[PDB]
């Protein structure tokens, strides 16, 4: 099946330097580009790295570059993230993210479980912070962006992700209308430009947790501060 | 129509010598 | 008639050697539909077919001064660089055609090894290099080039060496060498060793198949080497004749003028020869019409 | 004016198109042969000394990788597939000697040597195959010459007028078959005598492959 | 005895079957076309040119979408190209490279190919690993494999040169109904649009319509010379159009049950290896051995175009679903895009 | 007994074939002559578009 373990994460003192290990399993490691996304304690997703399938093209996040390095291994199935100079800002759970990319694929459809390390652009906004919600009741929840995420090829780049309580998130909509795979009908992705809406009809306990907006039109990519739906 | 006895080198004249 | 025989082998080796080089670049571009059409033994009969065709354009350039009043119209400015551009268009065809030599020494005796390296890759690579090394070749041809007065109101483009008493021998030798024998012996020593392995022991040689391929390759091999050497003999021939000679006379200088326009007969035969000597050349013009 | 995944769209392309060059490269190295001939003919004999519906063989000889198409097993019409093995380097084509006094099973009228001689010139003289070399191997060599000492070879060509010996006999097949090349210029034929205990059977087809590729670099060279 | 007396029963059938035909043969499809326009001169431009087949093309299939399309060579690659921006989607590597045939599922889940192998190959090209794989090997034909068509995710039906078509249930494998009839190698199929009845062309000069689900053929269509190479159902399913080796296309009617049109030339001597038809079915688009693929009027029989643009044989060729654009594969291992402007 | 078995099959399928309803030619080259006439204004092939709705520009 397809597994993604992140491993290399501790404590580690302010300027110190630590390495980080994704192995991959299950899958065609070397047909996918690969992302490192971290989530500092109590806050939302923030991107950190991606390299392509070949490791043609590799991009940083700016609070990064310089001093993260991202490679790969496809012999032996690893994904690395070798980090220096680690700051304060640092703190977070790094998790190993897959993302394929031709035409009709669903990139960032797979998360690793991450791995915690301590230390001693358009903006997607995400305003309603919590949504008290009951069982089977209708809820939506909104998103918005900076610039336009309609691209003049027809795509809209917006992406959906649910985190549930000790999970790693979950792809549930890309490109702002096409449902991943795995993921139940009720969830329906809605939006126009800037503006954007995921549907969850008929909600059940599974779907208690945060939900993120991610924009993919341009790099770096960037996270909304993410909904949270509650009991 | 000219004196055509000039030396030769290459496919362009030199001085004679 | 001494004014218009000369002009007449001109013009007419000029007009039959455009013709000649248009077709071949005719065919070979149009074979196909739009489509690039490259081979490692198809980049140098192109790229041999562009080199013929710039030593036939600027032959008006380098003969004006020999046929009317022997007055140079094109000033110091041009005088350095249509000479240098003369001798490459000269130079670079020897190269080319000596390393289209070689390439096919390679294709034949080493049937097995030589496809690690005989690629389009590879065969850009060698061009590219060629008409590099033409250059280093004629560094003194554009260092020299200065205006020679004449008698009289009358100028002319030239060569005027620093010490022309003792500088004359290694410019006479050079291009002797460079151009002429080495290439020759290059070539030459290529296509004899083809003729030698053009055949395998198993092959039946009494077939007429095998009798017929031995034919042909013998008389394009010959023909290479002796429309080379027949067209560029008698050129280098008198450039060591004129060394210990001072003051030239009326039959030397209708020779030379001969043996220039042989000059560009080379470049005038060698598209005629891949027309009449290459089979499958007949049956890509026709694709084209 | 590319999107951010449409510009890993293109990254993804040209990475195929890098492994398509690849293999044709590899591809182009290598030799195509198409191995035809009659039912019980020695075909099968030549495969296993150089070890569904077409079966192909592959086998290294002297830093050279041979391809050998056989499609014994295609009995629809020959003339709908045949134009795939277009631009092979040669056909390997089997003959058994020995059957010239024998008559195929299903016809009970038609020699078989008449047979292979009708098969062989119309592979030879196929318009997919016009300067396609062709080696032919004349099988069962040491069982003929114990049928040529009974059985005259007039059973097979009447028209034949030579000593009853194998030395002539298998010299005269052997023209025949070259006789029925009809354009005995854009191809060469390659004709060796095999056997079932005979171990110069590949040598033989390297050696003709060899001088295949010589001729066909000859004619990109312009030489030819 | 018995059997003279049948054979004798059976010419006697065919006379009936042929005076049956020329009862209803009142008008001809050129007398009645004879009032409408032409078309006038049909003008198609190169718009793409698919490049990365090192061999000949011998099949195309457009997706559904209008959009991806799956090529096969015999180089022993099956490509999906994105035809808007000439991308390459998947690259397959076939275990076999003498394929013959490929075709794309409906539903853009999988492709299907096969050839020389006597095997119909299913990839799937949905896969959680990223890659695609082989699915079901379909074997039980015991000649080349020539076409094959999926009619959903888990049927398809595919024609052999053993002068058989077969339905297949990919799930299981096997194949649940066999269509027999022709005497001669099967070389094309067409699916009529909804999918409950096919055609086929096969090397007897004859076009056979068949029941997908009863397996029996329904009826027979002569009348070309040579083998035909190509099939095309008409947009509305109730006719369809023929290529044969006589260098002639020819239009049958299902319900009229004879031939209607005959698309031939002079000038044109080589055999046919492609038709389809536009999104109206007013243009017949047929591939050529003299490397062009002429344009027809298929209601006047009038030549409307020419599309040259290949060094080899137009091998194949299909129109998309909404009727955009026409692609041509060749043997001069380039696929190519075309369609007009205002 | 292979040919008298089969020739008992390809007088049965005859049958069939000649029992099928038949309409008249003009019948159905009127059929085919109306749906090109529906459908023709959405053939892209047959009516180009412009080149602001056409995907290969």
């Amino acid at each position: 099946d397809v597994q993604l373990v992140e491993s290399g994460g501790g404590l580690v003192q302010p300027g110190g330097s630590r390495k980080l290990s994704c192995s991959a399993s299950g899958f065609a490691f070397s047909s996918f580009g690969m992302h490192w996304v971290r989530q500092a304690p109590e806050k939302g997703l923030e991107w950190v790295a991606y390299i392509s399938s070949g490791s043609g093209t590799i991009y940083y996040a700016d609070t990064v570059k310089g001093r993260f390095t991202i490679s790969r291994d496809d012999p032996k199935n690893t994904l690395f993230l070798q980090m220096t100079s680690l700051r304060s800002e640092d703190t977070a759970m790094y998790y190993c993210v897959r993302s394929i990319y031709y035409y009709g694929s669903s990139p960032f459809d797979f998360w690793g479980q991450g791995t915690t390390l301590t230390v001693s652009d358009i903006v997607m906004t995400q305003a309603t912070s919590s949504v008290p919600v009951t069982p089977g009741e209708s809820v939506s929840i909104s998103c918005r962006s900076s610039k336009s995420l309609l691209h003049s090829n027809g795509n809209t780049y917006l992406y959906w992700f649910l985190q549930r309580p000790g999970q790693s998130p979950q792809l549930l909509i890309y490109r702002m209308s096409n449902l991943a795979s795995g993921v139940p009908d009720r969830f329906s992705g809605s939006g126009s430009g800037t503006a954007f809406t995921l549907t969850i009809s008929r909600l059940e306990a599974e779907d208690v947790g945060v939900y993120y907006c991610m924009q993919h039109l341009e790099y770096p990519l960037t996270f909304g501060a993410g909904t949270k739906l509650e009991l | 129509d000219f004196d055509m006895l000039r030396c030769m080198l290459g496919r362009v004249y030199r001085p004679c010598w | 008639y001494i004014n218009i025989i000369m002009p007449s082998v001109f013009g007419t080796i000029c007009l039959l050697g455009i013709i000649g080089n248009s077709t071949v670049i005719f065919a070979v571009v149009k074979k196909s539909k739009l489509h690039w059409c490259n081979n490692v033994p198809d980049i140098f009969i192109i790229n041999l077919s562009v080199v013929d065709l710039l030593f036939l354009l600027g032959m008006p350039f380098m003969i004006h001064q020999l046929m009317g009043n022997g007055v140079w119209h094109f000033g110091e400015t041009m005088c350095t660089l249509i000479t240098a551009m003369d001798a490459n268009s000269q130079f670079t065809s020897t190269y080319i055609l000596t390393a289209m030599a070689i390439d096919r020494y390679l294709a034949t005796v080493h049937p097995i090894s030589s496809t690690k390296f005989r690629k389009p890759s590879v065969a850009t690579l060698v061009i590219c290099l060629l008409w590099a090394l033409s250059f280093i070749s004629i560094t003194p041809v554009w260092l020299y080039a200065r205006l020679i007065p004449f008698p009289g109101g009358a100028v002319g483009c030239g060569i005027r060496l620093p010490n022309p008493d003792t500088d004359l021998y290694w410019f006479t030798l050079y291009q002797f060498f460079l151009a002429f024998a080495l290439p020759f012996v290059v070539i030459t020593a290529a296509y004899v060793r083809i003729l030698q392995r053009m055949t395998s022991s198993v092959a039946p040689a009494s077939q007429r198949s095998i009798r017929l391929r031995t034919k042909r390759v013998t008389r394009t091999a010959i023909a290479i080497c002796l429309v080379f050497f027949v067209c560029w003999a008698p050129y280098y021939v008198l450039q060591l004749t004129q060394l210990s000679i001072s003051r030239p006379t009326l039959t030397f200088v209708y020779l030379y003028n001969a043996a220039i326009s042989l000059g560009y007969a080379n470049s005038c035969l060698n598209p005629f020869v891949y027309i009449v000597l290459c089979e499958t050349f007949r049956k890509r013009l026709v694709l084209s019409v | 004016t590319l999107s951010a995944e449409d510009k890993a769209a293109v990254e993804r392309s040209k990475m195929i198109d890098r492994n398509l060059r690849e293999d044709g490269e590899k591809a182009a190295r290598e030799v195509k042969l198409l191995l035809l001939g009659a039912g019980e003919s020695g075909k099968n004999t030549i495969v296993k000394q150089m070890k569904t519906g077409i079966v192909e063989t592959h086998f290294t000889f002297k830093d050279l990788h041979f391809k050998m198409f056989d499609v014994g097993a295609q009995r629809s019409e020959r003339k709908k597939w045949i134009h795939c093995f277009e631009g092979v380097t040669a056909i390997i084509f089997c003959v058994a000697l020995s059957d010239y006094d024998l008559v195929l099973a299903e016809d009970e009228e038609m020699n078989r040597m008449h047979a292979s001689m009708k098969l062989f010139d119309s592979i030879c003289n196929n318009k997919w195959f016009t300067d396609t070399s062709i080696i032919l191997f004349l099988n069962k060599k040491d069982l003929f010459e114990e049928k040529i000492k009974k059985s005259p070879l007039t059973i097979c060509y009447p028209e034949y007028a030579g000593s009853n010996t194998y030395e002539e006999a298998a010299a005269y097949i052997q023209c025949q078959f070259e006789d029925l090349n009809k354009r005995k210029d854009t191809k060469e034929i390659y004709t060796h005598f095999t056997c079932s205990t005979d171990t110069k059977n590949v040598q033989f087809v390297f050696d003709a492959v060899t001088d295949v590729i010589i001729k066909n670099n000859l004619k990109d060279c312009g030489l030819f | 005895s018995e059997l003279d007396q049948l054979r004798q029963e059976a010419e006697q059938l065919k006379n009936q079957i042929r005076d049956a035909r020329k009862a209803c043969a009142d008008a001809t499809l050129s007398q009645i076309t004879n009032n409408i326009d032409p078309v006038g001169r049909i003008q198609m431009r190169t718009r793409r040119t698919l490049r990365g087949h090192l061999a000949k093309i011998y099949a195309m299939h457009w997706g559904t979408d209008s959009r991806l399309l799956v090529s096969a060579s015999q180089d022993g690659k099956l490509i999906i190209w994105d035809s808007y921006t000439t991308n390459k989607v998947h690259a397959i590597p076939l275990r076999s490279s003498w394929v013959m045939t490929c075709a794309y599922a409906p539903s853009g889940n999988y492709v299907a190919c096969g050839g020389l192998d006597n095997i119909c190959s299913i990839y799937n090209l949905k896969t959680r690993e990223g890659n695609v794989r082989v699915s079901r090997e379909l074997a039980g034909h015991t000649g080349y494999l020539s076409c094959c068509r999926f009619l959903d995710d888990n049927q398809i039906v595919t024609s052999s040169g053993d002068t058989t078509c077969a339905l297949w249930d990919i799930e299981t494998g096997q194949q649940t109904t066999t269509f027999t009839g022709h005497t001669g190698d099967v070389m094309s199929l067409s699916l009529a649009p909804d999918t409950r009845l096919f055609v086929s062309g096969a090397c007897d000069a004859s076009a056979k319509l068949w029941d997908v689900r009863e397996g029996m053929c329904r009826q027979t269509f002569t009348g070309h010379e040579s083998d035909i190479n190509a099939i095309c159902f008409f947009p509305n399913g109730n006719a369809f159009a023929t290529g044969s080796d006589d260098a002639t296309c020819r239009l049958f009617d299902l319900r009229a049950d004879q031939e209607l049109m005959t698309y031939s030339h002079d000038n044109i001597i080589c055999g046919i290896t492609s038709v389809s038809f536009s999104k109206s079915g007013r243009l017949l688009l047929a591939g050529y051995d003299d490397f062009n693929c002429n344009v027809w009027d298929a209601l006047k029989a009038d030549r409307a175009g020419v599309l040259a643009g290949h060094d080899n044989r137009v091998s194949c060729l299909g129109v998309t679903d909404d009727g955009m654009a026409v692609a041509t594969g060749s043997w001069d291992s380039f696929l190519k895009i075309w369609n007009g402007s205002s | 007994t292979a040919s008298i078995a089969q020739a008992r099959k390809l007088v049965e399928q005859l049958k069939m074939e000649a029992n099928i309803d038949r309409i008249k030619v003009s019948k159905a080259a009127a059929d085919l002559m109306a749906y090109c006439e529906a459908h023709a204004k959405e053939d892209p092939l047959l009516t180009p578009v412009p080149a602001s709705e056409n995907p290969f520009r």
